[PDB]
C-alpha cells in the first residue's frame, strides 16, 4: 500500500485486498472495475491537513492540483470488492469525538457523503426530506425538462 | 464406564500405499480374523493400527478449536471489546465475531479472539 | 441403487467443446498426475482434516476405470469430439484442448501445464469449502463482482 | 569451534563458459528418494511414440528397478537467474549456472488397469458393485 | 415425520469380530448382556460392527424408548438386521448393530453371485438407508413439519 | 427502544437466551427485535396523534379521509421507522455487513434498517440509503404486478 501512495504502481488501477480468514490476497488491475476517492485516515485520525488545503486556494495561480493531492498519499481509490474491508467513518466530526462511542479502527474517510448521488439526483434540493421513490420521479423528470 | 465424557479417535484416510502412492481401503483377513489395509490396484497389503475405518456426524461440532487462524485480529472492521483479560495473557483488548459460516449454525455465541501478544489465546464465554 | 446410499458427492467437470459430463478426476489424470496422493494434494493441501478427506474419497472411487493418461485422454476425447476410431488422434485433440481451451487465462502452453493443475485444483478446493458449510455461498449481484 | 564463534570468508568465481550444461533434478519429499540405495540408472528421452523439448524417462538399477518420469519447467527464471555455489579444493567458492529445471516424479513398476476393454462399459453398469474381482480378472 | 438421522448424533464403524473382547472395552459389559442371543451363529455373522450415538435430547422430546426403536428397525429391515442395545441408565443412547447372513446356503459354491463387495460396503448402504427411510413415529411425509397453536 | 434492543443482543451473546417452540435462535433473536422496534414506533406515532392540534391543516386531511393515513402523519412528524426487502431487515450485502460504515455483526437498529429521524428532521447518510432500497422494493412490485395480473 506503502507503494501505491508513493505511487510505483499506479492508483485507479491496482486494487489490493486481503481476505484474512480464508488467508487469500487478490489484486486486480483489469479494466472495468468501479471506484471512488476517499480520504485516508491513520492512528485515529485524519492524514490530511490544512496545509494542502493552503496549496488548493493557491490553485488560481499555481500548478498544484488534484493529483498533486493524490501524490500527498492523503486520499485513496477504492472499488467495491475493496470497500468491503475498509472501515469507513462518515465524516471527520465521528473521526473525531469519537473516544468509546463506537469504534477506533477506521482506515477511510468519506470526502462527502452527499456524493453517493448520481448527476439528476443532486439537482433535487433536501432529497433526504422526500420519501425515497418520489426522489427517483425527480430524476426522471428533471432530465425530461427544457430550458 | 460413564455416561459422561468424550470421546475423539482421531479419524484416519492417510496412510496411502507406499509402494505405488494411492489410497488405501479396508479388507478383511479371513483367516486371521484381522483388519487390513491394501491398494487396489497392487498386491500391496498391511496390518491396520484401529478398528475403525469410518465416521459420520458428530452433533453441534464446536469446531471453534480450529479454523479461525489468530491472524483474525488484524481486521479493522471487527469490534474491539474493552471486555477484559484474556485468559492467558495479562492484556484487554480482545477482537471478538458470532460463529459465522452456513453452518452458523444457529448459536448467537460470540468467539473471542484477543489480539496482544503473550497468547494469541482463542476462547469463548 | 445400493451404492453408497448418498450420491451427493459426486463431483463432475464440464468443459469447452465437450458433449459430455466427465469426473473431474479425469482431468487431473490427463494432467498426467496419476498420483493419488498428488491430485489429493492439488485439492486439499490441509490432508489433516478426515471430513474433507472422506468428502472426496466417492470421487477417488470413480476414478478406478481410467488409470492413465493416453487412455483418459481417449476418454475425453471420445466424450467431446466427433467419433473418430483413431484413438491417438482423440488423444492429441483433446492434449491441444486441455492446453488451449482449459482456463486460458492460466496459459497457453505445455511450459506452463502444471500452473493450471494447481487452478482447477482450486476450484474443487473453493468448491468444497461451500460444500461443508464453512465457507458463504457468494452473491449473484455483489459489485465486486462486476465489471 | 562454529557452534560458539566462527568466521569463514571465501572468493566467489564464474567462469567464461561451462565445459557442460546445468540441470537440476528435483523429486518429492514423499517419495523419500535415497541414492545410497541407488547402484545403476539410466537416463533417456522419450521420443519413439512420436529431442531437447521432449519429456526425461529416468530408468533405476535394472529394468525391474524403479522408472520416473522428468518434466520440463517452463523456463529457468522469468526475472530472475539460479546459481549453485560449490566448494572448491582450493578452498575457494564456484558458481554455476541453472540452463534448465526439470520436474521429476515417481511411476509404478508395473500395474496398468487400461480402460481399453470394457472398463468404461463396466463403468455404466457401475453400481459399486465390485472392485477386487475386476483386478484378478486381469 | 421423524428419520432417525434427526435423532441421531452420530454413526462409527469397527471392525470387531470377538464381542467377547470389543474394541470398545468400556462398551464390554453390554456384550456380557448379550451371549444368549444366537450364540451358535455368531459364528455365521458378520463380524463388522455398526455402532450409534443418539442424542438425548431428540430423544426426550419424542419421548421414545431404545426398545421401540431397537423394534422399529428390526420390524423395518427384517431377522437379518441383528440389534442389540445400550442400558438406558445413562444420560447418553447408544446402539450396537450387526447383519445377520443367509446362513446355510454361504458354502461358496459357484462363486456367491454378491460380485464380492466387502460387507461393510454393504453396512454402509445399510447406514444410508437406516438414516433417509427409518420413519419413526414419523407416520408421514409432512417433510419436518409442524407448528402447535392457541387460538382465543 | 434502542436501549432494550441492546439488551436483547447482550443476552443473546450470552448465550443466555432460548428458542421459541417452532422456530430458530436467530428467528427468534430476529422475532423480538422486530416485535420491539414495531411497538416502539406505534407508541410514539400515538403520541404524535395524540399532539395534533384540532386546527392543524394536515390532520384535517386525514381524519376527512381525503388522502393519506394515519400512519403518513406518524413518519412526517415522528419517525420513518423500520425500512425493510423482502420483509426481512435489510441484507448484510457485505460481509457480514450493511454498509462499510458499520461495524461487522452489527444487529443493532441504525445497522440494519431502522431509521430513527423524521421526514421533518431529514434522514441521515445511511439512514437515507436504506430508505431508498425499501422505496425500491416499491418501484419493482408496481412493475412486475402489473404484468402478471394483466395475464
Amino acid at each position: 500500500r506503502k507503494l501505491r501512495r508513493q505511487m510505483d504502481i499506479i492508483v485507479s488501477e491496482v486494487s489490493m485486498i486481503r481476505d484474512i480468514r480464508e488467508r487469500e490476497i487478490r489484486i486486480y488491475t483489469d479494466a472495468g472495475r468501479i471506484c471512488r476517492p476517499l480520504l485516508i485516515v491513520e492512528k485515529q485520525k485524519l492524514l490530511l491537513k490544512k496545509r494542502h488545503i493552503d496549496q488548493l486556494k493557491e490553485r488560481e495561480y499555481n500548478n498544484y492540483s488534484w493529483q498533486d493531492l493524490v501524490a500527498s498519499g492523503v486520499v485513496e481509490y477504492i472499488d467495491t470488492l475493496e470497500e468491503e474491508t475498509v472501515m469507513l467513518a462518515m465524516t471527520p466530526d465521528d473521526l473525531q469525538e469519537k473516544e468509546v462511542a463506537y469504534c477506533s479502527t477506521y482506515t477511510h474517510c468519506e470526502i462527502h457523503p452527499s456524493m453517493i448521488l448520481g448527476v439528476c439526483a443532486s439537482i433535487i434540493p433536501f432529497p433526504d426530506h422526500n420519501q425515497s421513490p418520489r426522489n427517483t420521479y425527480q430524476s426522471a423528470m428533471g432530465k425530461q425538462a427544457m430550458g | 464406564m460413564e455416561p459422561d465424557g468424550t470421546y475423539e479417535p482421531g479419524f484416519v484416510g492417510i496412510r496411502f500405499c507406499q509402494e505405488c502412492n494411492n489410497m488405501l481401503y479396508p479388507k478383511e483377513d479371513k483367516e486371521n480374523r484381522i483388519l487390513l489395509y491394501a491398494c487396489r490396484n497392487c498386491d500391496y497389503q498391511q496390518e491396520a493400527d484401529n478398528s475403525c475405518i469410518y465416521v459420520n456426524k458428530i452433533t453441534h461440532e464446536v469446531d471453534e478449536l480450529t479454523q479461525i487462524i489468530a491472524d483474525v485480529s488484524q481486521d479493522p472492521t471487527l469490534p474491539r471489546t474493552e471486555d477484559h483479560p484474556c485468559q492467558k495473557c495479562g492484556h484487554k483488548e480482545a477482537v471478538f465475531f458470532q460463529s459465522h459460516s452456513a453452518r452458523a449454525e444457529d448459536a448467537m455465541r460470540l468467539y473471542y479472539v484477543c489480539t496482544a501478544p503473550h497468547c494469541g489465546h482463542r476462547w469463548t464465554e | 441403487g445400493a451404492k453408497k446410499s448418498a450420491i451427493g458427492q459426486r463431483i463432475v467437470a464440464t468443459l469447452p467443446y465437450i458433449k459430455q459430463e466427465v469426473p473431474i478426476i479425469i482431468v487431473f489424470r490427463a494432467l498426467g498426475f496419476v498420483s493419488d496422493r498428488d491430485i489429493l494434494e492439488h485439492i486439499i493441501y490441509d490432508f489433516e482434516d478426515p471430513e474433507m478427506m472422506e468428502m472426496v474419497k466417492p470421487s477417488l472411487d470413480e476414478a478406478f476405470v481410467i488409470q492413465e493418461q493416453n487412455v483418459a485422454l481417449n476418454f475425453i476425447g471420445s466424450r467431446g469430439a466427433k467419433p473418430g476410431v483413431t484413438k491417438e488422434k482423440r488423444i492429441k485433440y483433446a492434449k491441444e484442448v486441455l492446453q488451449k481451451e482449459m482456463l486460458p487465462h492460466v496459459g497457453v502452453s505445455d511450459f506452463c501445464e502444471t500452473k493450471k493443475a494447481y487452478f482447477l485444483g482450486y476450484m474443487v478446493h473453493r468448491l468444497l469449502l461451500a460444500a461443508l458449510g464453512r465457507r458463504e455461498l457468494d452473491d449473484r449481484d455483489h459489485y465486486g463482482n462486476k465489471r | 569451534g562454529p557452534s560458539s564463534q566462527n568466521v569463514t570468508e571465501y572468493v566467489v568465481r564464474v567462469p567464461k563458459n561451462t565445459t557442460k550444461k546445468y540441470n537440476i533434478m528435483a523429486f518429492n519429499a514423499a517419495d523419500k528418494v535415497n541414492f545410497a540405495t541407488w547402484n545403476q540408472a539410466r537416463l533417456e528421452r522419450d521420443l519413439s511414440n512420436k529431442p531437447e523439448d521432449q519429456p526425461w524417462l529416468l530408468r533405476v538399477n535394472g529394468k525391474s528397478g524403479r522408472k520416473f518420469k522428468g518434466i520440463k519447467k517452463g523456463g529457468v527464471t522469468e526475472n530472475t537467474s539460479y546459481y549453485i555455489f560449490t566448494q572448491c579444493p582450493d578452498g575457494a567458492f564456484e558458481a554455476f549456472p541453472v540452463h534448465n529445471w526439470y520436474n521429476f516424479t515417481p511411476l509404478a513398476r508395473h500395474r496398468t488397469l487400461t480402460a481399453e476393454e470394457a472398463e468404461e462399459e463396466w463403468e455404466r453398469r457401475n453400481k459399486v458393485l465390485n472392485h477386487f474381482s475386476i483386478m484378478q480378472q486381469r | 415425520h421423524t428419520t432417525l438421522r434427526k435423532v441421531t448424533a452420530n454413526t462409527a464403524i469397527y471392525y470387531d469380530p470377538n464381542p467377547q473382547s470389543t474394541v470398545v472395552a468400556e462398551d464390554q459389559e453390554w456384550v456380557n448382556v448379550y451371549y444368549e442371543m444366537p450364540d451358535f451363529d455368531v459364528a455365521r455373522i458378520s463380524p463388522w460392527l455398526l455402532r450409534v450415538e443418539l442424542d438425548r435430547k431428540h430423544m426426550t422430546d419424542r419421548k421414545l424408548t431404545m426398545e421401540q426403536i431397537a423394534e422399529k428397525i428390526n420390524a423395518g429391515f427384517g431377522d437379518d438386521l441383528n440389534c442389540i442395545f445400550n442400558d438406558d441408565n445413562a444420560e447418553k443412547l447408544v446402539l450396537r448393530i450387526r447383519i445377520m447372513n443367509s446362513d446355510e446356503n454361504k458354502m461358496q459354491e459357484e462363486e456367491e453371485v454378491v460380485d464380492k463387495m466387502d460387507d461393510d460396503v454393504f453396512l454402509r448402504c445399510i447406514e444410508s438407508n437406516m438414516l433417509t427411510d427409518m420413519t419413526l413415529q414419523g407416520i408421514e411425509q409432512i417433510s419436518k413439519v409442524y407448528m402447535h397453536l392457541p387460538q382465543t | 427502544a434502542k436501549q432494550d434492543v441492546i439488551e436483547v443482543i447482550e443476552k443473546a451473546h450470552n448465550n443466555e437466551l432460548e428458542p421459541t417452540p417452532g422456530n430458530t435462535l436467530r428467528q427468534t433473536f430476529e422475532n423480538q427485535v422486530n416485535r420491539i422496534l414495531n411497538d416502539a414506533r406505534d407508541k410514539t406515532g400515538s403520541s404524535a396523534q395524540k399532539s395534533l392540534s384540532e386546527y392543524n391543516n394536515f390532520k384535517s386531511m386525514v381524519v376527512s379521509g381525503a388522502k393519506g393515513s394515519k400512519i403518513n402523519i406518524s413518519q412526517v412528524i415522528a419517525v420513518v421507522g423500520q425500512q425493510n426487502v423482502e420483509g426481512k431487515r435489510i441484507p448484510f450485502g457485505f460481509k457480514h455487513r450493511t454498509l462499510p460504515h458499520f461495524i461487522k455483526d452489527d444487529y443493532g437498529p441504525e445497522s440494519r434498517g431502522f431509521v430513527e429521524n423524521s421526514y421533518l428532521a431529514g434522514l441521515t447518510p445511511t439512514e437515507f440509503f436504506f430508505h431508498a432500497m425499501g422505496g425500491r422494493e416499491g418501484l419493482i412490485d408496481t412493475a412486475v404486478k402489473t404484468a402478471e395480473t394483466g395475464y
